[PDB]
C-alpha cells in the first residue's frame, strides 16, 4: 500500500500481484491528516500455543 | 468545543483573518488540581478528554506578590507576541485546503 | 488515546509500564519494492 496525501487531496495505492503498486483512489479532503493506527486483532487461536 | 454558530445579518459572508494550527491533544481548559493550590489570578478547570494535555502555569513567587498561577496565552493568542508559549501557533493557508 | 468514547472498559491492563519491543527491518527498494506505476 501507498498512502500520502497533496494539496488536500488523499492518494491510495495498492498490489497484491507483484510488487510495484496501481492506483486504487483519491479523495479531496480540504483538511491535512496527521496520525495513523494499525488495530489489534484481538482474535482466539493464531498464536504460538495454537 | 462548542463553536454553535457566527450571529450575522441574513447576507453577511464571513472571512478569517488569523488562522491558527494546534497539535491534537491541545485543551484550553487548564488542570483542576493547580487551581486548588493557587490565589492570584486564579484560572478557569474542567475535565480534558481521553489524551489531550492542559495548560501549563507557573508558580510563580515574589517580594510584592504571593503564590500565583501564570499561565501562557495572556492577553489573547491574537496579542501575545512572545509565541514559543501558548500552543496555538499562527499560520496561513496552504492551497488547496481550509484555515 | 485513540478515540475519546468510553465503548467498554471491562479486562483493561492498565497497570504496566513494559514497552513491546516492536521490530525493525531494512527497506531494499533493489527489486522495485516501493514503486508504483
Ligand atoms: C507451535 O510452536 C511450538 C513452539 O515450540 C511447538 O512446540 C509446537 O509443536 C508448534 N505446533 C504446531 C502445530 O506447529
Ligand atoms: C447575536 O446572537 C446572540 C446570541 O443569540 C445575542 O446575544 C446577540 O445579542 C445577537 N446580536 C444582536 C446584534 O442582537
Ligand atoms: C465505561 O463504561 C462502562 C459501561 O459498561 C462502565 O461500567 C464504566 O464505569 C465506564 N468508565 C468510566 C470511567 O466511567
Ligand atoms: C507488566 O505486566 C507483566 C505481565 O502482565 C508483568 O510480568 C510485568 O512485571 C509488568 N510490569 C510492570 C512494570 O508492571
Amino acid at each position: 500500500f501507498h498512502f500520502y496525501q497533496e494539496r488536500g487531496v488523499f492518494y491510495a495505492y495498492y498490489a497484491d500481484v507483484g510488487m510495484p503498486t496501481t492506483f486504487l483512489f483519491s479523495l479531496y479532503l480540504g483538511t491535512i491528516l496527521s496520525h495513523y493506527y494499525v488495530m489489534p486483532l484481538t482474535c482466539k487461536a493464531i498464536s504460538s500455543n495454537t | 468545543y462548542g463553536f454553535g454558530s457566527f450571529n450575522v445579518s441574513s447576507y453577511d459572508v464571513v472571512y478569517s483573518d488569523h488562522c491558527f494550527s494546534v497539535n491534537s491533544d491541545f485543551c484550553p481548559c487548564a488542570d483542576p488540581s493547580v487551581v486548588n493550590s493557587c490565589v492570584k489570578s486564579k484560572p478557569l478547570s474542567a475535565i480534558c478528554p481521553a489524551g489531550t494535555k492542559y495548560r501549563h502555569c507557573d508558580l510563580d513567587t515574589t517580594l510584592y506578590v504571593n503564590n500565583w498561577c501564570r499561565c501562557s496565552c495572556l492577553p489573547d493568542p491574537i496579542s501575545t507576541y512572545s509565541p514559543n508559549t501558548c500552543p496555538q501557533k499562527k499560520v496561513v493557508v496552504g492551497i488547496g485546503e481550509h484555515c | 488515546v485513540i478515540g475519546d468514547f468510553n465503548c467498554t472498559n471491562s479486562f483493561i491492563n492498565d497497570y504496566n509500564k513494559t514497552i513491546p519491543r516492536i521490530s525493525e527491518d531494512v527497506v531494499d527498494v533493489s527489486l522495485g519494492l516501493g514503486t508504483y506505476y
